[PDB]
């Protein structure tokens, strides 16, 4: 599933504030996304990662 | 900046800081009214940060403006990075003084072997984190085109450079992006990915601004 | 990939010392595994888990 | 174990931890020689601590003897979970004292409503963690099977029994697998497994221990 893959920066080199579902703690947590490629469990709000995955 | 050094306040007055709440970004002051950045920090709201050193403390001698119109490369394609530049037009110009100033945009480009300057507040670590609070600067070599698609197999296209060490130890990396890339008072490049940071034969990509200095020409005196 | 999926501790109840490939931080890192389930980024030694993920 | 209290030190002496450098499952002494733990538990050389409170320091009065055999039960199913039970045999057996003693084995299963005390070293929190140095209990009802299957849809088996409360907040959890479900001075369970820990309407899962007396005892007699 989306919310299983671990939080990707991607190749580029922006510092984004995005979401991803920490399985472990059960939760939406914050991380900086470079920008450009990376992986689904990214979110722009963590109200819309706990809507998709929690 | 990983393996660089602290530039001293107000050294690089063209390099800004991109804020949405935070610094996500960095930029380059090309004039006045225009500032140079990456495709891929593109956002709405962006309020653009002259005169700054630290950029976690105000020290009143910044400019802070917000961005009117964010225009990104018609063709930039966020699979394959190409033509990856973006122009940010301010609400209103910058007053122009000794802590902010313009960069020279190119009229030639720069060989291989060019010792550059490049500066950003992204991270210091090339592992782990660690962002600075002052500005920090990089001084790297342009790499010769087969350097580049050799570390970069199929990735680089004529519109990318790579620039800084095989060896790893000193590159750019995330925080960076958007950031200018200057050869001998001239802006040769914007900051925009790469494999990591500072990892053995794996440099930093570069977007090529020589090649588009029309556009930029164009998009400026039709905006 | 098996490398790119979160750490699972599965639904059971021992607390095991395993290993898993971190890919933010780029190594392998331990954690807690409950004994069965969870997937396939689960390692004995970080040994192994470098020599497949690293 | 989640919302319980600590114990106090050797009130619950049949009570062991299984070692492999540090505490990785719990177990309970049937006699002098034998310990009952949970299959999924298994692990090459075991040392068995009997006479424990603070797993985290040895304060003498312990007795620490290696497993010279561990049997798992036949038909343990690790995709199902059932049949999750293990026998170890202890090299040389285990002095009994006030510290260390043994718990019997049930004739008769416990009915829906008993309250049993269960035990553990395991974590304390059901959000995020923290395990105690300090044995920890919790007292818990067991489950009628009907509110045990519509809280576990097709997982539940004849060999396994819900415990603890459909409203959360109290729970055995990671660490305590392989620990004692003593219901009126009876070994009724062994904690096995449950979805996260102390969840509203996901209560524990432990292994119907009346079901095995028989294969208990044959085993023993056999080895
Ligand atoms: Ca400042
Ligand atoms: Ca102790």
């Amino acid at each position: 599933e989306v919310c299983s893959e671990q939080a990707e920066t991607g190749p580029c080199r922006a510092m984004i504030s995005r979401w991803y579902f920490d399985v472990t703690e059960g939760k939406c947590a914050p991380f900086f996304y470079g920008g450009c490629g990376g992986n689904r469990n990214n979110f722009d709000t963590e109200e819309y990662c706990m809507a998709v995955c929690g | 900046i990983v393996g660089g050094y602290t530039c001293g306040a107000n050294t690089v007055p063209y390099q800004v800081s991109l804020n949405s709440g935070y610094h996500f970004c960095g930029g380059s002051l090309i004039n006045s009214q225009w500032v140079v950045s990456a495709a891929h920090c593109y956002k709405s709201g962006i309020q653009v940060r002259l005169g700054e050193d630290n950029i976690n403390v105000v020290e009143g001698n910044e400019q802070f403006i917000s961005a009117s119109k964010s225009i990104v490369h018609p063709s930039y394609n966020s699979n394959t990075l190409n033509n990856d530049i973006m122009l940010i037009k301010l609400k209103s110009a910058a007053s122009l003084n000794s802590r902010v100033a313009s960069i020279s945009l190119p009229t030639s480009c720069a060989s291989a072997g060019t010792q550059c300057l490049i500066s950003g507040w992204g991270n210091t670590k090339s592992s782990g984190t660690s962002y600075p609070d002052v500005l920090k600067c990089l001084k790297a070599p342009i790499l010769s085109t087969s350097s580049c698609k050799s570390a970069y197999p199929g990735q680089i296209t004529s519109n990318m450079f790579c620039a800084g060490y095989l060896e790893g130890g000193k590159d750019s990396c995330q925080g960076d992006s958007g950031g200018p890339v200057v050869c001998s008072g001239k802006l040769q490049g914007i900051v925009s990915w790469g494999s990591g940071c500072a990892q053995k034969n794996k440099p930093g990509v570069y977007t090529k601004v020589c090649n588009y200095v029309s556009w930029i020409k164009q998009t400026i005196a039709s905006n």
